[PDB]
């Protein structure tokens, strides 16, 4: 043994059980709402189902330079009306 | 007997707090509609 | 001389659950990053400006079709830095721009190292010989060459593979089609490698097991065994006289089997490794010249080769235009290659 | 806890059920407690199946794998396996359901409740694996047990409402079966016949007399056989060649329905009599001669001769000859040749398919038989979308014929497995060596070396 | 992009009358057009003659037209081939003949509108996709 | 001592070189038999019309083939599922001409390999083991019943069974995967982790084994001379590696038994291989792989391609390409 308290004591005591029937719900519903909030879309980048393309076009918004891509992105962005 | 904070304990949660945090995350998305 | 450094070194090799080292210096923040980097991308991020793919949970794709995608093709090899001339700082646009794939192919490139410094830094404090650190390399060469060494040799880091389930299935069809990386026979050694291996992993299993002596009562053979016994726990002198009558030959040295264990799977991963640098430089076993003079002059010789190739310029011209949007092919359906009705 | 743990049974817990080996009566409780999970499915399938079912949607596009063996016996179905009253198969589903409570009942009593052991209790229901004559007798009364059940399709077949029949004149209607096939040399001579392609062994049973007159035949044989191994014990010869214990028997069976699953895939596969594919969808050879078919019409009605196409190889575009000289449909559905079925047969004559009946005869019901069953090909995902791998999403379908022979084949390669690891087991453990070798009289140390 | 109005408008008839349908109107038919068509029709094609299409301007050149509503949900009681010179009721699905193509016994008038709208707005969606096959896949 | 005991005490005895038994009997012949047919048709066969259409696939080497491309040839898509032995030609040109060949040897090779797998068992019980390796090599067998038999029977023609050779293997594979997404189907994956984990794991025992090998020689010598055969005691410390591996992972990780360690490294690969083995044969009754061509909508319907989509464009170009002559209408149903 390496002296750490074995794992099959810990999680059968009452004390961590008291700790995480809070902290395990309480991260699922903090990940939830990252979600639900649509924060996680901002964050990265990622397209909401109704901004992959403009309403009449069918092209990609595709990166075609190396050091005005940053630019190029937020023109396609703009382009969503 | 035992410490409480050990590196075991960071190793367990490093992984295991975020794991959970995805986990809802993911969850959630099972409800988005198109 | 009991100094700072030695303190410190006392600290890192302290007997604990997870053993750090000065080797975990290293693997464990470039290790942990990968992987994180690998389920934040696969969860949130998508592929559309580089690709015109969607590529995360978050977009509706499933385990199978998730990937961290590789750059556009116009950012050539670029490093990719979070605080480079590209995304300039900005943690979104390095994301829609395919920074996470610079992240975690750097990162993980760094972590392989930093695991087998572990495997080292390990085996010179237990005392054991660093034969697993050697074993290592085949996948070390193995990720360099495909994840590396191939996309330098192309236009851009575009063409490497991507990671995630279904994008790397898409590299294999590539690497038919643009390749015949079938008919190379570096590729040929590497299957050899890895089928042999899993057949030595499964025989010798086998074989141990079904020569074990009767070391105990119960009809569960498991427990019959010691970790500290001094005997063998199965009969050599049995397995050697079955596979010597039921296959002509057989192990008599037991040291000799486990090396060529470690042998057998190390050594096809090496030879596959160099076939992919060759194709780093299309370089390729595309074609027997001998084969095409005689079909190009002679149209009812046909084999198993020329077959093959239609098939691959079917998967071209086919897969091409989605594959590499940004080379914006646009192929009239009368140009397509096609069976007859199909 | 009589042999309940490893230390008494020598057994782990992985493999604890063989600690049952000689606790008939805790090995009976198991075995009736299982037959009550079987029995349960059974009837909870049926009705989800029934819950889940639209009359007027093709059985075959609605997952069904239950209902179609109720409609097959003549239960619930008319003229062209319409259905007429879904009452039967809720009968069938709620009998088995509440069945399983009594075998379930059964199961738990003896597994828990009852006598561990059943010599003790009763010598009737008491047995020894090595008793070769009480062995025999426990399987003679199950052989007897399993004659009644085959001739309870006889039953149904001529005295109870009948079969339906796939090939009734009239497009499939149920049959009273009147006149079944008692000729040995057709009986029997199914068994000889070659298992390979024209030929087809005995999934090429293809009429209802040959079906239930080759159910008479096994009734009556088995009920023999049964009553034969009451009133004998096991002959010198056979005395010699087998291993006699629990083990064994086990493997045995296990090889044997093995063999019975690799039977029933290709049945399911093949078979359109006894899986009419009104219920079960058309099978692979019948979808790609319908494929042939519907372009064959199409084309006519534009004004093609299709008896002299000449397609872009030399051989007929939609007609050919076999290797043997019979006018067959061209293209790849060339190998699929050997395909009979009650919508094609009518364009059939001496020398296979009639270019005369080709020219005039085709019924807009033929038409539309063809075209429902290119479009119901069993090919699939595992998603259940329907189609070649390459096609789009759009229908939910996967074939029950697929479903079917999948599962069934990969029941019966496990089941061969285990009766390599039963067999194996059983021969060493006979022999006293299948805990390892004796250290002391390892037996090649006393043999001469190889060189 | 979104599904809008403008999206669910289609032509009623002959004589230029529009009808906008709603989000609803449009998912029952995709729904009922996989329940009673795709088998043959997946993507607008056709799987048993694939010489005739779903394609707007494919209806628009039949006999009668079919580019509109009325000539589809009239296409759906009383199928003709596309001269108009035959009916061909006995060998594709309709009302006239849900006798022997059952799954047309359940649907109603309502639901032919819906199948018919699906059919019209999917090409104004999928451009080439609709009618095109494994091309445009 | 008749002669009938005589015979069977030869068949069976534990002193032959090689041992034949009651398997043997059958497996010598039959892998004679299709060993001679396939180096003879492997060097010498004329071309073979293997998908029904007249037009004939050269596979020996005198017929313009090296080792990479040459093959034995399927048997005609005419014939389909018929048995086609030599006596039902009118001549050995005829059968030559129509892949008889490809018959007879898969054939006898079918039945040789599963005598094979008999004798194992058998061998096992002459010399007092346990039974179980042939079970191991119930995986690779059956990998060639699914690839030589059960897809042929699915599928409805020995034409469509693997070729034998090395390009006709890979032909086999690209169609495969055009008609049945394998690549996308669990059973297939299952297969890659076998032999993937099984290549890991092999190199791994190997390595650990020799990584701890006790010091028995001086360095001018091989150490494989400090284990002698036949020796009473274990020639490397398994705590030693244990300690190793435990400690280069944690030490619950690892295995410190090495019969439950042996036991893994033959269930691992084995399993997988099984798999894989049921893959194949499973999509021979086309339950193919995961389709998810066009799962990705957006808000107004426009399609989203993902990897999967690309994948379905590779696999469109080797459908339409494949058996370019043989198809006259527009579905491949088989
Ligand atoms: C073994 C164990 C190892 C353990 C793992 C170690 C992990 C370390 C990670 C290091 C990562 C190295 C990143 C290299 C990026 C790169 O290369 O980036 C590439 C750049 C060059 O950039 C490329 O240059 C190209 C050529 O352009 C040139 O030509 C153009 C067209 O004519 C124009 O004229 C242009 O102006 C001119 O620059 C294109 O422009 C490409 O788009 C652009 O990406 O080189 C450079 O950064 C530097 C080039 C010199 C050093 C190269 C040595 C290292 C790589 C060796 C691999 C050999 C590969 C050959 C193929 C086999
Ligand atoms: C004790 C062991 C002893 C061993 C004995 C060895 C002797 C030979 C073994 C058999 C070899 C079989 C090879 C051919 C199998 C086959 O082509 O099978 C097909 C036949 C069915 O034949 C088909 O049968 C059809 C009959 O349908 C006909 O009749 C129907 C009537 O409804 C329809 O009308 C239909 O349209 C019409 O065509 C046609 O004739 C077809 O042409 C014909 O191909 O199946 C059948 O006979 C029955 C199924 C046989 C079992 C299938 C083999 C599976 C083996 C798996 C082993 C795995 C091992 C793993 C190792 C680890
Ligand atoms: C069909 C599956 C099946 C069946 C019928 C059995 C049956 C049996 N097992 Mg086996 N076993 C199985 C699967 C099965 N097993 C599996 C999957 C494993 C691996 C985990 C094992 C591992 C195993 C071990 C290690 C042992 C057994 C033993 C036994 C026997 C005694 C069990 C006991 O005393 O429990 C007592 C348990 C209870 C009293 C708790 C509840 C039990 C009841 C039956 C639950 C049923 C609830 C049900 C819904 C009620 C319906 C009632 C209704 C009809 C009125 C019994 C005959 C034992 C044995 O061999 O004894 C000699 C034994 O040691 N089994
Ligand atoms: C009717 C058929 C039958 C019967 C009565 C037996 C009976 C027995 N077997 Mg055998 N066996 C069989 C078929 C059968 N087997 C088949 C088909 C195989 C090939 C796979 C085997 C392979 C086999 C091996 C390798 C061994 C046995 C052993 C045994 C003995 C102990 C079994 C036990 O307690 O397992 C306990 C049950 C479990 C531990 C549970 C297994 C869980 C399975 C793998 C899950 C399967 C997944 C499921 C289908 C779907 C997923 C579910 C999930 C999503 C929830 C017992 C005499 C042991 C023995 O030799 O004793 C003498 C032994 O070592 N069997
Ligand atoms: C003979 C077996 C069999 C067959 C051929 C079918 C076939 C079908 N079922 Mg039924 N069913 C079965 C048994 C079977 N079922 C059982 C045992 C149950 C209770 C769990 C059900 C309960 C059920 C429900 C609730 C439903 C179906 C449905 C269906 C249809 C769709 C299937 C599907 O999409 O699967 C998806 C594919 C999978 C889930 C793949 C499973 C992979 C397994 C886990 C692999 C196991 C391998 C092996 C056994 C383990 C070996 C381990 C090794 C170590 C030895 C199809 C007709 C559906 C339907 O359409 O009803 C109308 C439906 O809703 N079935
Ligand atoms: C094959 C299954 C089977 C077998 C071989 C046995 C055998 C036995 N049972 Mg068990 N049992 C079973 C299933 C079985 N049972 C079932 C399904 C139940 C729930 C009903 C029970 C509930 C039960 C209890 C509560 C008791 C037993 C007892 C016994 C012992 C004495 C029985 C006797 O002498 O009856 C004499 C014979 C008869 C009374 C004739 C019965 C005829 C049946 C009821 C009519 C149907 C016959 C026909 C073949 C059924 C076809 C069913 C098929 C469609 C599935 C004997 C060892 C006794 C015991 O263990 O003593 C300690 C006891 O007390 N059994
Ligand atoms: C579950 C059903 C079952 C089982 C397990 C048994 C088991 C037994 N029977 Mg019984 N028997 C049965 C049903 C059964 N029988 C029926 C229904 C009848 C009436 C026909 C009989 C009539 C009968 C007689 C007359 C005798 C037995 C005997 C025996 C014993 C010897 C078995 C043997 O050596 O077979 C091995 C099988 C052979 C030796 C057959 C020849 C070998 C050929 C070449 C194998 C061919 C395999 C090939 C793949 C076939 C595929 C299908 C084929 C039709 C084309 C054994 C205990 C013997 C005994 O000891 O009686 C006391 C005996 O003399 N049985
Ligand atoms: C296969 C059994 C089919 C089913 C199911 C459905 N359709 Fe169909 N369709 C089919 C064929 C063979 C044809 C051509 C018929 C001919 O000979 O002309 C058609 C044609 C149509 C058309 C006309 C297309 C055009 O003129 O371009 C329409 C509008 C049409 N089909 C609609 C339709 C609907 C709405 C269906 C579900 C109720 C449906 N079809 C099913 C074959 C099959
Ligand atoms: C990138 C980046 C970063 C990082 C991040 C991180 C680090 C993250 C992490 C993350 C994580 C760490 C996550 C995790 C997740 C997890 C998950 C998501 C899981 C899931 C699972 C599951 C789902 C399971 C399943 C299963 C299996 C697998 C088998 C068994 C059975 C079962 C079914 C259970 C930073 C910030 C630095 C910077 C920027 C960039
Ligand atoms: C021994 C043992 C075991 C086993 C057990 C078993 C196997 C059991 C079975 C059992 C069973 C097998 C049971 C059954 C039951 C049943 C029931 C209880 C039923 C009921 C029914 C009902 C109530 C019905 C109803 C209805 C109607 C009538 C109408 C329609 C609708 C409905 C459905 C509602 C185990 C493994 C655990 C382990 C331990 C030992
Ligand atoms: C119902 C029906 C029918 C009929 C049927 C019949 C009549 C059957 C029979 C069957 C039979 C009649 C079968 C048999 C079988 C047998 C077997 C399967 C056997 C086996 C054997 C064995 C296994 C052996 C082994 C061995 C050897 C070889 C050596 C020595 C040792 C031993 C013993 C191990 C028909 C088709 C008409 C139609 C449909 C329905
Ligand atoms: C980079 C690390 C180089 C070690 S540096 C070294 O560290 C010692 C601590 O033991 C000090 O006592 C000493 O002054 C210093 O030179
Ligand atoms: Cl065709």
């Amino acid at each position: 043994t390496t002296g750490e308290r074995p794992f099959s004591d810990i999680i059968t005591s009452v004390r961590y059980w008291v700790i995480h029937s809070i902290t395990i719900p309480a991260l699922f519903i903090a990940g939830w709402l990252f979600v639900s909030t649509g924060l996680a879309y901002d964050v990265f980048g990622t397209p909401r189902p109704d901004s992959y393309y403009a309403q009449e076009q069918r092209s990609i918004p595709l990166v075609t330079d190396r050091f005005e891509a940053k630019q190029q992105v937020e023109t396609f962005l703009e382009q969503l009306k | 007997s035992y410490p409480i904070f050990t590196v075991r304990w960071v190793a367990v949660h490093t992984l295991a707090v975020p794991t959970i945090f995805f986990l809802g995350a993911i969850a959630a998305m099972q409800f988005i509609q198109r | 001389e009991r100094g700072w450094f030695d303190i410190l070194d006392d600290w890192l090799k302290r007997d604990r659950f997870v053993f750090v080292g000065w080797s975990g210096i290293l693997l464990f923040p470039c290790a942990y990053l990968a992987l994180g980097g690998w389920l934040t991308g696969t969860t949130f991020v998508t592929s559309w400006y580089t690709h015109g793919l969607a590529s995360s949970y978050l977009e509706g794709c499933n385990f199978l079709t998730v990937a961290v995608s590789t750059p556009a093709n116009s950012m050539g090899h670029s490093l990719l830095l979070l605080w480079g001339p590209e995304a300039q700082g900005d943690f979104t646009r390095w994301c829609q721009l395919g920074g996470l794939w610079t992240f975690i192919a750097l990162h993980g490139a760094f972590g392989l190292i930093g695991f087998m410094l572990r495997q080292f830094e390990i085996a010179r404090l237990v005392g054991v010989r660093p034969y697993n650190a050697i074993a290592f390399s085949a996948p070390i060469a193995v990720f360099v060459s495909v994840f590396l060494i191939y996309p330098l040799g192309q236009s851009s880091w575009f063409f490497a593979p991507s990671f995630g389930v279904a994008a790397i299935f898409r590299f294999l069809l590539f690497f038919q089609g643009f390749h015949n990386w079938t008919l190379n026979p570096f590729h040929m050694m590497g299957v050899a490698g890895v089928l042999g291996g899993a057949l030595l992993c499964a025989i010798h299993g086998a074989t141990v097991e079904n020569t074990l002596f009767q070391d105990g009562e119960g009809a569960s053979t498991f427990r019959a065994f010691n970790p500290t016994q001094a005997e063998e726990t199965y009969s050599m002198v049995t397995a050697n006289r079955f596979w010597s009558q039921i296959f002509g030959i057989a192990f008599s040295n037991k040291r000799w089997l486990h090396f060529f264990m470690l042998f057998v799977p190390v050594t096809g991963l090496w030879m596959s490794a160099i076939g992919v640098v060759g194709l780093a430089l299309n370089l390729r076993s595309y074609d027997f010249i001998s084969q095409e003079i005689r079909a190009a002059e002679d149209p009812e010789f046909e084999t198993f080769y020329t077959k093959n190739l239609l098939l691959n310029e079917g998967i071209r011209a086919w897969m091409a235009p989605q594959d590499q949007p940004h080379e914006n092919f646009v192929f009239p359906e009368e140009v397509l290659p096609r069976g007859n009705a199909l | 806890a009589t042999n309940r743990d490893q230390e008494s049974s020598g057994f782990a817990w992985w493999a604890g059920n063989a600690r049952l080996i000689n606790l008939s009566g805790k090995l009976l409780g198991a075995h009736v407690a299982h037959a009550g999970l079987i029995v349960f499915w059974a009837g909870a399938m049926t009705l989800f199946e029934l819950a889940h079912f639209i009359p007027e949607k093709p059985m075959y596009e609605q997952g069904l794998i239950l209902i179609p063996h109720i409609a097959t016996l003549g239960w619930g179905v008319g003229p062209g396996g319409e259905v007429v009253d879904t009452f039967p198969f809720f009968v069938v589903g709620v009998v088995h359901l509440i069945s399983s409570a009594v075998l379930g009942f059964g199961g738990v009593y003896h597994a828990i409740r009852g006598p561990e052991t059943l010599e003790e209790y009763s010598s009737f229901f008491g047995y020894d694996w090595k008793d070769k004559n009480k062995m025999t007798t426990i399987l003679g009364f199950h052989l007897i047990v399993l004659g009644i059940g085959a001739l309870l399709l006889v039953a149904k077949a001529m005295f109870f409402g009948g079969l339906y029949d796939t090939w009734a004149p009239g497009g499939g209607d149920v049959r009273v079966i009147t006149n079944p096939t008692l000729d040995p040399r057709v009986i029997f001579g199914y068994l000889l016949k070659s298992p390979f392609g024209g030929e087809g062994w005995i999934v090429s049973v293809n009429n209802l007399e040959d079906v239930v007159g080759g159910h008479i035949w096994i009734g009556l044989i088995c009920i023999a056989g049964g009553i034969w191994h009451i009133l004998t014990t096991p002959f010198g010869w056979a005395r010699r060649a087998f291993i006699w214990s629990g083990e064994a028997y086990l493997s045995y069976s296990l090889g044997a329905l093995s063999m019975m699953g690799f039977i029933a895939t290709c049945f399911v596969w093949f078979n359109n009599t006894v899986y009419p594919s009104e219920f079960y969808g058309p099978t692979g050879p019948e979808a790609s001669q319908a494929q042939a078919m519907t372009f064959l019409i199409r084309d006519q009605k534009l004004g093609a001769n299709v008896g002299s196409a000449q397609g872009p190889t030399g051989l007929g575009k939609y007609l050919m000859r076999s290797p043997t000289g019979e006018i067959i449909f061209g293209g790849e559905t060339m190998r699929f040749w050997d395909f009979r079925g009650p919508w094609l047969e009518p364009l059939r004559g001496p020398n296979g398919l009639d270019l005369n009946k080709i020219k005039n005869d085709i019924q807009p019901w033929q038409e539309r038989r063809a075209a429902e069953y290119m479009t119901h090909a069993p090919l699939g995902s595992l998603n259940s979308v329907g189609g070649v791998a390459t096609e789009i999403n759009s229908v939910n379908f996967v074939s029950p014929r697929s479903w079917l022979a999948t599962s069934h084949f990969v029941l019966a390669f496990f089941f061969l497995v285990g009766h390599l690891w039963h067999a194996g087991r059983a021969r060493a453990a006979a022999a006293g060596f299948e805990k390892g070798i004796d250290r002391e009289s390892e037996p090649v140390l006393s043999m001469p070396s190889l060189d | 992009a979104e599904l809008t109005p403008e999206v669910l408008t289609v032509p009623l008839n002959s004589e230029g009358k529009t009808i906008t349908l709603t989000e609803k109107q449009y998912l029952e038919g995709k729904r009922l057009f996989q329940y009673a068509c795709a088998s043959c029709h997946v993507g607008g094609i056709t799987k048993t003659n694939p010489s005739l299409d779903l394609r707007t301007e494919t209806l628009a050149l039949a006999t009668p037209p079919r580019d509109n509503i009325e000539g589809l949900v009239d296409y759906m009681k009383n199928p003709t081939t596309y001269d108009g010179e035959q009916e061909i009721a006995e060998v594709h699905p309709s009302l006239r003949s849900a006798d022997i193509f059952p799954k047309m016994r359940n649907l109603t008038e309502k639901d032919l509108v819906a199948i018919a709208g699906h059919i019209l707005v999917e090409p104004k969606i999928l451009g080439d996709k609709w009618g095109g096959g494994k091309v445009y896949y | 001592a008749n002669l009938w005991e005589r015979f069977c005490n030869w068949v069976t005895s534990t002193d032959n070189r090689l041992y034949v038994g009651w398997f043997g009997v059958i497996m010598i012949p039959t892998l004679l038999a299709a060993t001679i047919c396939f180096v003879i048709a492997f060097i010498a066969a004329p071309p073979v019309d293997i998908d029904g259409i007249r037009e004939p696939v050269s596979g020996s080497l005198l017929y313009g083939n090296n080792i990479i491309t040459g093959a034995v040839v399927p048997s005609s898509n005419a014939i389909g599922l018929h048995f086609y032995p030599i006596w039902e030609a009118a001549s050995l040109d005829e059968w030559l001409y129509n892949g008889g060949p490809y018959q007879l040897i898969i054939f006898h090779f079918l039945l040789g390999a599963s005598c094979y797998m008999g004798r194992q068992w058998e061998l096992s019980y002459r010399l007092g083991m346990r039974p179980w390796i042939c079970v191991a090599y119930s995986a690779p067998l059956a990998s060639a019943f699914a690839v030589f038999l059960i897809y042929p029977i699915g599928q409805g023609s020995f034409s469509d069974g693997m070729p034998l050779g090395i390009s006709g293997t890979f032909n086999f594979m690209i169609v495969f995967q055009a008609e049945h997404n394998i690549l996308m189907h669990p059973f297939h994956q299952l297969g890659v982790a076998g032999v993937f984990g099984g290549a890991l794991f092999c190199a791994m025992h190997g390595s650990l084994v020799t990584s701890s090998l006790i010091r028995e020689t001086t360095e001018t010598e091989s150490a494989n001379y400090g284990y002698k055969f036949g020796q009473e005691e274990e020639t490397y410390n398994i705590v030693a590696a244990h300690g190793y591996f435990g400690r280069l992972i944690f030490q619950y990780a690892s295995f410190n038994n090495s019969r439950s360690l042996h036991f893994f490294l033959a269930a691992w690969p084995v399993v997988g291989v099984w798999f894989a083995a049921l893959g194949i044969s499973t999509m021979a009754f086309n339950l193919n792989g995961f389709n998810f061509n066009h799962s990705v909508i957006d808000a107004k319907g426009n399609v989203i391609n993902t990897w999967a989509d690309i994948i379905n464009r590779a696999n469109l170009g080797m459908e339409v390409m494949h058996e370019r002559n043989a198809h006259n209408f527009p579905l491949d149903l088989a």
